[PDB]
RNA sequence: UUACCACGGAGUGAUUCAUGACUGGGGUGAAGUCGUAACAAGGUAGCCGUAGGGGAACCUGCGGCUGGAUC
RNA sequence: GAAAGACCAAGGGUUCCUGCGCAACGUUAAUCGACGCAGGGUUAGUCGGUUCCUAAGGCGAGGCUGAAAAGCGUAGUCGAUGGGAAACAGGUUAAUAUUCCUGUACUUCUGGUUACUGCGAUGGAGGGACGGAGAAGGCUAGGCCAGCUUGGCGUUGGUUGUCCAAGUUUAAGGUGGUAGGCUGAAAUCUUAGGUAAAUCCGGGGUUUCAAGGCCGAGAGCUGAUGACGAGUCGUCUAGAUGACGAAGUGGUUGAUGCCAUGCUUCCAAGAAAAGCUUCUAAGCUUCAGGUAACCAGGAACCGUACCCCAAACCGACACAGGUGGUCGGGUAGAGAAUACCAAGGCGCUUGAGAGAACUCGGGUGAAGGAACUAGGCAAAAUGGCACCGUAACUUCGGGAGAAGGUGCGCCGGCUAGGGUGAAGGAUUUACUCCGUAAGCUCUGGCUGGUCGAAGAUACCAGGCCGCUGCGACUGUUUAUUAAAAACACAGCACUCUGCAAACACGAAAGUGGACGUAUAGGGUGUGACGCCUGCCCGGUGCCGGAAGGUUAAUUGAUGG
RNA sequence: CUUGUCGGGUAAGUUCCGACCUGCACGAAUGGCGUAACGAUGGCGGCGCUGUCUCCACCCGAGACUCAGUGAAAUUGAAA
RNA sequence: CAUGCUUGAGGUUCUAACUCUGGUCCGUAAUCCGGAUCGAGGACAGUGUAUGGUGGGCAGUUUGACUGGGGCGGUCUCCU
């Protein structure tokens, strides 16, 4: 059976990465929203 | 001519093709081809703004001449081809100077003739001039309806306007739907009919020719739920209670849609 | 033991008789009901072919004939 | 064994190899391990990226629009799943190899020397450059057979021979211009065109000839007196190591691979841009630049271990699930089905007993033969190839493999053809034409004999027929209890829309409709085809009319 | 109402097929009536075939059972 | 009556505001966008504001209680 997720890492870091959180004001409150919680990882 | 299938199959016991043997069987001409993508019915924002488009065959875009603002000049038709993306046929002209161009075939133009356009050109089908100097009673098509635009009007198959009555600075023509306008006089038009008159008489057969071509199937509002379309809910089959309507709630069965108060002064009377 | 072959058997058709719930017209019969279509110019001249309509004879349209009266 | 064998891509990330270990992990034990500790292991001008070019799409200076955030978009520049330079065989590690080594290639750039020269783009032309189906060929890989070389003479009748086993291999590149495909060629004089120019492309006139020109698998030769090769000799520790090393040829068959982006044909009419060739503009012109020959040198950076239809990826698991592409041998067979095998891989990480009921998956069954049951559910049965023969009805295609029947193994006798192909013949005198005995291979015909219970003998492999309802048919649908009579459909009808169209998404700019133009586009109902589709405009809607009644903001006479 | 009545098919037919018309409460593009071919579509009837059944019997593998190893689950106020 | 001065309404006509998803020139290497100029329409169209009509396209809600179960029916205040 197939599953939800089918991973592929140009389509992950096309959606998720830094510079697709960069492009918008969105995705801009996102990451400092991850630095005010102090997360290891920040992006995908 | 019209060419109906022995029926050796379900699928082809209804098909009447429409085969002509006199259009062109080589490739096309090269420079005068662009490319065109698909659409879906999609607009700038992705959504589906006209619906039951979607797939068929690729095609090339013919850049057809609509204009003819080569006057003076004589030409020759050098074949007559076929176009994917009109429902008429399309003709190669060569001008007396090379410069080969395509332009909306007339009815009898085949393989010779010289097509001239502009002022003091004969009255042979297939000729251009503006409709000032064209004899009133005649039959033309692919007529402008701004001066340098190029065509507008009567340029499907088997289309023609007739020209009715002419005074002052504009000229009234009778139009294929039955409608009077009043054109400019110093706008162009063609002498004659359309090719391809017999397209009419085609029967497609099969719900996977209509597929080829682009179209995408159609889902009565009856069969919905009150949530999709306004005629929608009931058990059993039902009629659609209300009067009849469209998707996003206008009245279908005759109501008027016509609103510009703009061109209202050039519609001598309209086609009702 | 082989060949020929009658009876008999299986499958699928054709043709012809009898019969069949129920239905369609036809003919005959009795002081029955409704109308008056034709025969006189029969009171809208009648007939022929065809199409539509009507309780019914019939009516109407189109084309044809005199086997139509007064003049 | 069309995988449970190999190999790419995605994904994973050290799981790869070696030494030491067994607490935990492994559905049992473990000395073993995809487990713990420690070392080691991935070598490129040619492979894949990057670099060059663009598709859908994204972003987008200025710009237009918008309470703000922001939306759309021009120049532009990103974006492969596509286009664009060039390598193959043989050795070698515990672990890498088209990368290291050996041998033989190819591509591209830089710097010097000489000789001869009109150079020059962002721009113009050519080219790149392409659909579905089908059919004749030509060829190759691969497979068989024969010969040759080496070895053998069989625990039991025979086996020195029309015996048995193994091997009989070899690339890129160069040369060759063939089967075949496309196409007329040349000179001269000009020019309403290709935004400017043009010696380039396109158009026109005259003369001469029937010959050129461009593509193109493959054969042969060469690479190759080399590598490889059963095995032999020697040395060392039951194996490695150095040297040596036989034959290595012919005939048939033959692809879904190549010619082939070819040819024929049909409608639904079948990517772009750059690299590449050519032309000139702005500018140089004895400096720059271009074209040949020779010499010297370079080709950077990144990834290469391992799994990869799975115990390493997606499913919480060492989970009967899912996962794109390539190769794919022998005997039967139409076949990539099926059966038994090859190369290669594995026996699926709890076992041992015994032989109760009952459950699961199967085999056979007396006499009946649907009596079972809501219902022939399930099971049983039919099943191939050739030939004979086949009803109502029909839209004349069909129904139809209707129904039903006959033959089929093996061994001889006689006999008919096709393909390939020595020698010969022609002269077009060599990658050529005709044609060949033997050999090999393929397709038949009519005549006997013979064994068994049974010869389409196993695997494989349609049950059929007669009345009716519904839907014309192929198709689609409730991922996970409903596949249908439901949806779609071709056909039919009504209605709207004259183009800045109706309509739809958008506070708007704008976009789709459509680079379409009433034989078109949108909405609605019905649903092939045949015969048809009757009466009602009182209600509600829509269309038309405009006389007369009412009737908004607005105005502000009059009175208080 | 209703398993309406009549005919056929069965030894026997609330289903099936052909009619009648008394249409509770058919009907003409929410189309009417037919229709060859088609359907993992609904109803009925036959031939063949049979463990579907009378009515089960025997046989073969995997569990169940015993021995060794590892080792769950829902549930549970307390129980003589 | 004849005019003068306004001012309600209608028609015609003009260009000069406005509009052009028409042509050609420039910014410019550019189907956007501006400026210039021809052509067309033209005080209309269109937009702001005020106002009448339409408007399940969309929204926030309402739709009683008793009751020998609820629903249907009946009842709900006052007098004997
Ligand atoms: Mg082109
Ligand atoms: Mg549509
Ligand atoms: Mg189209
Ligand atoms: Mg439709
Ligand atoms: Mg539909
Ligand atoms: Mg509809
Ligand atoms: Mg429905
Ligand atoms: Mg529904
Ligand atoms: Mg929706
Ligand atoms: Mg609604
Ligand atoms: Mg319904
Ligand atoms: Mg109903
Ligand atoms: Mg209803
Ligand atoms: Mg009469
Ligand atoms: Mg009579
Ligand atoms: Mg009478
Ligand atoms: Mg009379
Ligand atoms: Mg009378
Ligand atoms: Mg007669
Ligand atoms: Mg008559
Ligand atoms: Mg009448
Ligand atoms: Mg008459
Ligand atoms: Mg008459
Ligand atoms: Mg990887
Ligand atoms: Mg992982
Ligand atoms: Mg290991
Ligand atoms: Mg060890
Ligand atoms: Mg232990
Ligand atoms: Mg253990
Ligand atoms: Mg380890
Ligand atoms: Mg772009
Ligand atoms: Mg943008
Ligand atoms: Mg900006
Ligand atoms: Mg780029
Ligand atoms: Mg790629
Ligand atoms: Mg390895
Ligand atoms: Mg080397
Ligand atoms: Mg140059
Ligand atoms: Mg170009
Ligand atoms: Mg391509
Ligand atoms: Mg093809
Ligand atoms: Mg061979
Ligand atoms: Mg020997
Ligand atoms: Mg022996
Ligand atoms: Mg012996
Ligand atoms: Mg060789
Ligand atoms: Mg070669
Ligand atoms: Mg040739
Ligand atoms: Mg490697
Ligand atoms: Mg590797
Ligand atoms: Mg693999
Ligand atoms: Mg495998
Ligand atoms: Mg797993
Ligand atoms: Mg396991
Ligand atoms: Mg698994
Ligand atoms: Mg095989
Ligand atoms: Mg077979
Ligand atoms: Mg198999
Ligand atoms: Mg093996
Ligand atoms: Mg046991
Ligand atoms: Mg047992
Ligand atoms: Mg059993
Ligand atoms: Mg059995
Ligand atoms: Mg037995
Ligand atoms: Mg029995
Ligand atoms: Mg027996
Ligand atoms: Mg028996
Ligand atoms: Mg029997
Ligand atoms: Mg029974
Ligand atoms: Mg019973
Ligand atoms: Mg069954
Ligand atoms: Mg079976
Ligand atoms: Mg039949
Ligand atoms: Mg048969
Ligand atoms: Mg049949
Ligand atoms: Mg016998
Ligand atoms: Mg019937
Ligand atoms: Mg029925
Ligand atoms: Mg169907
Ligand atoms: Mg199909
Ligand atoms: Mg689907
Ligand atoms: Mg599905
Ligand atoms: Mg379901
Ligand atoms: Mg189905
Ligand atoms: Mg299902
Ligand atoms: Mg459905
Ligand atoms: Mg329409
Ligand atoms: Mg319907
Ligand atoms: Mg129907
Ligand atoms: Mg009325
Ligand atoms: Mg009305
Ligand atoms: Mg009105
Ligand atoms: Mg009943
Ligand atoms: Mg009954
Ligand atoms: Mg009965
Ligand atoms: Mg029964
Ligand atoms: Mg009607
Ligand atoms: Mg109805
Ligand atoms: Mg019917
Ligand atoms: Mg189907
Ligand atoms: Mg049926
Ligand atoms: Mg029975
Ligand atoms: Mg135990
Ligand atoms: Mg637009
Ligand atoms: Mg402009
Ligand atoms: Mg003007
Ligand atoms: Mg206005
Ligand atoms: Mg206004
Ligand atoms: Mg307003
Ligand atoms: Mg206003
Ligand atoms: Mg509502
Ligand atoms: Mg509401
Ligand atoms: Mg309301
Ligand atoms: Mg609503
Ligand atoms: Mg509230
Ligand atoms: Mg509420
Ligand atoms: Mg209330
Ligand atoms: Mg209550
Ligand atoms: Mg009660
Ligand atoms: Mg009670
Ligand atoms: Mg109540």
């Amino acid at each position: 059976m197939k599953r939800t997720f089918q991973p592929s890492t140009l389509k992950r870091a096309r959606v998720h990465g830094f510079r697709a959180r960069m492009a918008t004001k969105n995705g801009r409150q996102v990451l400092s929203r991850r630095r005010a919680k102090g997360r290891k990882r920040l992006t995908v | 001519a019209i060419v109906k299938c022995k029926p050796t199959s379900a699928g082809r016991r209804f098909v009447v093709k429409v085969v002509n043997q006199e259009l062109h069987k080589g490739a096309p001409y090269a420079p005068l081809l662009e490319k065109k993508s698909k659409s879906g019915g999609r607009n700038n924002n992705g959504r589906i703004t006209t619906r039951h488009i979607g797939g068929g065959h690729k095609q090339h875009y013919r850049l057809v001449d609509f204009r003819r603002n080569k006057d003076g000049i004589p030409a020759i038709v050098e074949r007559v081809e076929y176009d994917p993306n009109r429902t008429a046929h399309i003709a190669l002209l060569k001008y007396a100077d090379g410069e080969r161009r395509y332009i909306i075939a007339p009815k009898g133009v085949a393989a010779g003739d010289q097509l001239i356009s502009g002022i003091g050109a004969p009255i042979k089908a297939g000729n251009s001039m503006p409709l000032r100097n064209i004899p009133v009673g005649s039959t033309v098509h692919g007529i402008e309806l701004k001066p340098g635009k190029g065509a507008q009007i009567a340029r499907s198959a088997g289309a023609s306007a007739q020209l009715v009555a002419r005074e002052g600075a504009y000229v009234t023509l009778r139009l294929r739907s039955g409608e009077m306008r009043k054109v400019l006089a110093e706008c162009r038009a063609t002498l004659g009919e359309v090719s391809n008159s017999e397209h009419s008489l085609r029967s497609l057969g099969k719900a996977g020719a209509t597929r080829w071509r682009g179209v995408r199937p159609t889902v009565r509002g009856v069969a919905m739920n009150p949530v999709d379309h306004p005629h929608g809910g009931g058990e059993g089959r039902t009629s659609a209670g209300r009067h009849p309507v469209s998707p996003w709630g206008l009245q279908t069965k005759g109501k008027k849609t016509r609103s510009n108060k703009r061109t209202d002064n050039m519609i001598v009377r309209r086609r009702k």
